[PDB]
RNA sequence: AGUGGGUAAGAGC
């Protein structure tokens, strides 16, 4: 049936809404990690151990 | 205090309007194309084309009757023993990155590596150690004479 | 931190419902070689977000 | 793709005659990519430093309709076009990308560029869905080389 | 690509055929001609780090053989390893120390 | 009406009673077996 | 087996050697075949040569 | 830690506990207290200093909050003209408030939090309050205060200014922001605790470890693009050292049957290119998929192993046709550019 | 024995490469059946790999012994 | 500001639900 | 509205 929902504009207006990641990275230890932005960056969900 | 409301940096809305640039870009090279590309008896009569190719035929068979250099090297020129000739090869380089092609030589590579470790073991503007190591002499070429 | 999308660290929520934004939650600060400043999220004079 | 193949076979030096193929046409082979972003920049990157590689443009192309962005594909090929025009497999996929007016007009280009290869006349008679056109078009052909057989077999068909 | 030309060759009767590129050598003189080709490594290596031959380890030995190095330009990293958390001083250049 | 293409008649839809009870008892098998469960997965949860 | 691993444990007997072949050799010797590679396949044909070879006069022997 | 936990959340206790573990705390006031100690060691003359000691501190004054006392004091040559106590970033300074011979440095360092981390306020309501403290042990009443948020990497200076102190205490601490010992084993810290990285990936990368997995029967090929473009120099006592550019050749060896593959090019390639690097780079990735074209499938090699990391883009571009073909790094430098010689 | 069970259960390319998800580029989910549910890094831009990671069959999925004297 | 979500029955019946939305 | 659900364990002086 394909894909009967997109949420890509929900999620658009709700970074958008919070400020954007600039704001979102304020209240997190972002700028704590002395990142020079927050383009180049990946997670990685579970530990090597 | 007060202060400025500055520009929202939205990931999401950044790669939406880096898409539709590129189509309108993309909409003004197709046209900008076509301006070009839509500038482009016999052709349906069988007997006038054999008689064409007949005579094309015969027209055919009657007409048969170094100072290239200016780039720079990552090493200093006493470095080079007068006496002595070497390869200077290219450096290793990402593909993606732009910087200058210098030019460098192996050997003094391991030389210059081995007298680093060297000096820093034997060691072991304002606030130089934060400077000249979190934050390489060369010399340009001319016509291939230094 | 609830309804920050997931890539961004936080838990990416859906709301079915009504949440308002505190304004003083849309404050950031960033540090250039002239001082620290001070940016808010919107021009916008609307309630709190 | 390529262009330059090698065959295999008491001296220490065993040189490899340099081969060259007319065609080299690899098929879609979606999905193969990962890093969209990072392949589009390292085939621009080849497309400027080897602007006459014919396999660029093509590659390059090719990964922009497996991406879905197909004005951008004919751009581009329409670019190498323009920039390789002694090679015919360009014009080839400029047919297969474009549509049908379009695609007839890039090889009535190709056949101005290059009137000696067959191939582009054989595509141009397929997109020429007019018998009449197919007539005016192999007879183009035929008055620019006549002594190939594998369009003389055609004219049957044309009557 | 001196000292190791002469270690190719122990001997004249050890002759490169034109067929091929390195010397024919019987298994014994190819395992001597090994042998002192690793000393002259070690030993070249300790003349550009100031260490000893016998000084390297089997596992070091073969790491300098596929081209290991060891470099520290930061060494203040060691911070990771009445109480000596203060009590360490600076020299200044006035001080007698600096 | 497909002849007379009028707005012969309105539609009013609700929810049913049994899908509301059927949402609130995922939703509280949901929370009650989050005892040792990451955050994120209760969220992914709620949110499908 | 258990009269050889008591063997070993009295000391009556030597620990046995890995069993080092062609595939085997840089596992068992690979920290040591790059010092000197030639002595090492030496080495290890030579231990290849000892098992066959007793294999083959324990057959002769039983002969 | 100087850390303050509004509510006891156990996994945040044991992630700041597991951060600045091994006294981290005392470690960056040392180091920022030292740097600072050096930056004016460097700068003794210019600022009229005749000495500068590193005053005596308790263990633990990195963790006192509630009071503090002096780091650095620094000796007047003859007389200091302190100004009004202004923050880091007032460039303006009424130089003539008051004449002195010590000039005291406070550092403080704070976990910040989303409402309280305004570095510049904190750093003047701490100097106040602990200027006019009678807890707090100071030698003179002229000195500054610097107040650094970790947790935003925030840092400002507010108090007393003698001539010439403020551009070159802005410079210093811009210099130990960007770079510092202390500050980049917190920050090494905290990105192992939150998991995230800046681009760097795990791919194939050969090294030491897995040299020995290299010894197997499987079809290796490594492909070598060192000697591509290189020139011949040498000195002239007479006049000047000069170049000159020969062949190139590209390695495509092969350890199974040692079949090294030598892709001979000629200078004139390089006649009408701006950019040499890169294009020996697609040159050499062009020739590698031209061959493992050439060759039939049996024989087509499973890893191409490179010892330099200049051909791990090309080459994926150019074998985009061999997805089973893994392409390895090689950080171990394999003497490959000497087989030339 | 431990050679194999290791290369068995030990983590695989495309494996790593999935539990790697891209800081602030959002992805939209493309399992309807459950959100929580992503590739990562894996068919994403910026992931690092020009081509396809390909499929480490050290992982194939395969019956036990007495399942196949059974079938 | 309280943090808790509210329920918009009797709010923001001025907009649709194929609003927001391309 | 509200108390809590917020004790680091350890070594002898």
């Amino acid at each position: 049936d394909g894909k009967l929902w997109n949420l890509n504009n929900y999620r658009t207006d709700m970074i958008q809404a919070l400020g954007g990641v600039e704001g979102i990275l304020e209240h997190t230890l972002f700028k704590g990690t002395y990142f020079p932005t927050w383009e180049g960056l990946f997670w990685e969900k579970a530990s090597g151990f | 205090e007060e202060p400025v409301t500055a520009d929202v940096i939205n990931p999401m809305a950044l790669r939406q309007r880096e898409e539709l640039r590129e189509k309108l870009a993309a909409a003004k090279e197709k046209r900008l194309l076509n301006q070009k590309l839509g500038k482009i008896p016999w052709l349906d009569d069988t007997a006038a084309w054999i008689e064409r190719s007949r005579q094309l035929q015969k027209e055919k068979d009657l007409a048969e009757k170094r100072d290239l250099q200016g780039l720079t090297v990552e090493h200093a020129i006493d470095s080079f023993r007068e006496g002595e000739t070497m390869i200077l090869t290219l450096k290793d380089k990402g593909v993606l990155q732009e910087e200058e092609d210098v030019l460098v030589n192996v050997n003094l590579v391991d030389k210059e590596r081995a007298e680093k470790n060297v000096e820093l073991r034997k060691k072991k503007a304002q606030q130089k150690p934060r400077s000249i190591l979190s934050k390489p002499h060369s010399f340009r070429l001319e016509q291939g004479g230094t | 931190v609830f309804y920050t999308p997931k890539e961004l660290g936080g838990l990416g929520m859906l709301s079915m419902g009504h949440v308002l934004i505190p304004q003083s939650d849309l404050r950031w600060s960033k540090q250039t070689d002239v001082g620290i400043t001070h940016f808010r999220s919107g021009m916008s004079h609307e309630e709190d977000q | 793709t390529l262009m330059d193949m090698r065959l295999s076979q008491q001296t220490v030096v065993d040189p490899k005659g340099y081969l060259t193929d007319l065609n080299s046409m690899i098929p879609t082979h979606g999905g193969d990519i990962n890093d969209i972003k990072k392949a589009r920049l390292l085939l621009k990157s080849v497309r400027e430093t080897n602007p006459h590689h014919p396999p660029a443009w093509i590659a390059s192309a090719r990964l922009e309709e497996v991406t879905g962005k197909l004005q951008v594909a004919r751009n581009l090929i329409m670019k190498g076009t323009e920039m390789c025009p002694k090679s015919e497999d360009v014009w080839l996929e400029a047919a297969r990308l474009q549509p049908g007016d379009t695609a007839k007009a890039v090889v009535a280009q190709a056949v101005r560029h290059l009137p000696q290869s067959v191939r582009i006349y054989i595509r141009a008679a397929e997109l020429e869905t007019d018998i009449r056109a197919k007539k005016r078009v192999l007879r183009k052909a035929l008055e620019h080389v006549p002594n190939s057989v594998r369009l003389w077999k055609a004219a049957v068909e044309l009557e | 690509n001196d000292r190791a030309k002469v270690i190719l060759k122990p001997d004249k009767t050890t002759i490169t055929e034109p067929h091929h590129i390195w010397p024919t050598l019987t298994d014994e003189e190819w395992i001597k001609v090994e042998v002192q080709l690793k000393d002259l490594i070690l030993a070249d290596y300790g003349k550009k780090n100031n260490v000893n031959v016998a000084s390297l380890t089997q596992s070091e030995i073969r790491d300098i053989i596929l081209g290991m190095e060891i470099s520290a330009p930061s060494q203040q990293r060691q911070q990771i390893a009445t109480s000596n958390y203060e009590t360490q001083t600076f020299s200044s250049k006035t001080e007698w120390r600096v | 009406n497909e002849v007379t293409k009028e707005r012969t008649a309105q539609c009013f839809l609700r929810v049913d009673d049994e899908s509301m009870q059927r949402f609130h008892n995922r939703v509280r098998q949901i929370l009650m077996a989050s005892g040792s469960t990451t955050f994120t997965k209760i969220v992914n949860k709620w949110n499908t | 087996q258990k009269e050889l691993q008591e063997k070993v444990r009295l000391g009556l007997m030597p620990p046995p050697e890995p069993k080092v072949r062609i595939s085997n050799l840089m596992r068992v010797l690979g920290t040591e075949a790059v010092q000197d590679p030639t002595k090492v396949e030496a080495h290890v044909r030579a231990q290849m040569a000892k098992r066959q070879k007793a294999h083959e006069e324990a057959n002769a022997a039983r002969k | 830690t100087g850390i303050f936990m509004h509510g006891k959340i156990p996994t945040l206790k044991i992630s700041l506990i597991q951060i600045f573990r091994a006294h981290l705390w005392q470690k960056i006031h040392e180091s920022i207290v030292m740097d600072l100690c050096q930056v004016f060691d460097q700068e003794l003359d210019a600022l009229e200093i005749e000495t500068v000691q590193k005053e005596t501190i308790h263990p633990r004054k990195s963790y006192k909050m509630n009071s503090s006392c002096a780091d650095i004091l620094l000796f007047a040559s003859y007389k200091w003209n302190v100004s009004r106590p202004s923050l880091l970033a007032d460039s303006k300074d009424v130089m003539d408030s008051t004449t002195t011979q010590k000039y005291w440095i406070d550092i403080q360092l704070r976990w910040g939090d989303y409402d309280s981390h305004d570095i510049e306020r904190y750093a003047r309501a701490k100097f106040l309050d602990y200027t006019t403290d009678n807890m707090s042990i100071y030698p003179s009443p002229t000195g500054v205060l610097i107040a650094i948020d970790l947790a935003y990497n925030l840092h400002s200076a507010y108090g007393n200014w003698f001539p010439g102190s403020k551009p070159l205490i802005q410079q210093a601490m811009a210099k130990i922001m960007k770079a510092n010992p202390a500050l980049y084993v917190l920050r090494e810290r905290i990105r192992k605790g939150l998991q995230l990285y800046s681009s760097e990936p795990t791919e194939p990368y050969l090294s030491s470890q897995n040299y020995g997995e290299l010894f197997s029967n499987q079809i290796i090929w490594f492909v070598d693009d060192t000697n591509v473009y290189r020139v011949t120099i040498h000195k002239t006592f007479e006049g000047n050292l000069t170049t000159k550019p020969i062949n190139g050749a590209i390695f495509i060896f092969n350890p199974r049957t040692g079949q090294l593959f030598l892709k001979i090019i000629h200078t004139s390639v390089w006649a009408g290119q701006k950019r040499l690097g890169q294009l020996a780079k697609w040159k050499t990735a062009e020739e590698v998929a031209a061959l493992i074209r050439s060759l039939p499938v049996e024989e087509q090699p499973k890893q191409i192993i490179v010892t330099r990391k200049g051909m791990l883009d090309p080459l994926e571009v150019h074998l985009l046709d061999f997805p089973n073909i893994v392409i390895k790094g090689s950080e171990l430098q394999l003497p490959f550019q000497a087989c030339l010689k | 024995r431990y050679r194999k069970m290791k290369e068995r259960l030990g983590l695989t390319e495309i494996r790593k490469q999935a539990n790697r998800m891209s800081f602030g580029e959002i992805e939209e989910d493309a399992y309807q059946e459950d959100l929580g549910f992503s590739l990562g890094h894996l068919g994403k831009s910026g992931s690092g790999r020009v081509r396809q990671t390909q499929v480490n069959e050290a992982t194939k999925a395969r019956i036990s012994k007495t399942l196949q004297r059974t079938l | 500001p309280t943090g808790e979500v509210l329920s918009l029955v009797g709010k923001l019946e001025g907009t649709r639900m194929g609003d927001k939305a391309q």
